[PDB]
C-alpha cells in the first residue's frame, strides 16, 4: 500500500519507451500528401519554360 | 500536346519569313533597273525637246 523501497517498476518503464517510439513512429500525416502535388506543378511548368526557351 | 505543336510552329514560321527576305530584296533590284532604263530615255528626251 504505502508501498516501499522502489527498486522495482522504474527500470521497467524505459524499456517501454523503446516500444512506443517504434509503433507511433510509423504513422502517416494527411498534410504531407498535399505537399507533393505542389512541386510536380512547378517542375513541368519550368520544363515547359525550358521548352518555351527552346522556342524563344 | 501544346509543346509538340510548339516544335512545328517555328518550322513553318521560319521558312516563310526567310523567303520574304529573298523577295523583299528581289524587288529592290527590279525597281532600280526599270528606273535605269527609263532615266536614260528621259535625259535624251530633253535634247529631243530643246533644239526644237
Amino acid at each position: 500500500d504505502t508501498s516501499t523501497w522502489f527498486i522495482t517498476i522504474t527500470s521497467m518503464i524505459m524499456t517501454l519507451f523503446i516500444l512506443f517510439q517504434l509503433k507511433i513512429s510509423n504513422y502517416s500525416y494527411p498534410a504531407s500528401p498535399e505537399s507533393i502535388e505542389l512541386k510536380t506543378q512547378k517542375h513541368s511548368t519550368p520544363w515547359e519554360m525550358k521548352w518555351t526557351k527552346i522556342y524563344l | 500536346i501544346d509543346l509538340e505543336k510548339s516544335q512545328q510552329a517555328l518550322v513553318q514560321k521560319r521558312h516563310y519569313l526567310f523567303d520574304v527576305q529573298r523577295n523583299n530584296i528581289a524587288m529592290a533590284l527590279e525597281v532600280t533597273y526599270r528606273e535605269r532604263l527609263h532615266r536614260v530615255y528621259k535625259e535624251i528626251k530633253n535634247r529631243l525637246d530643246y533644239h526644237i
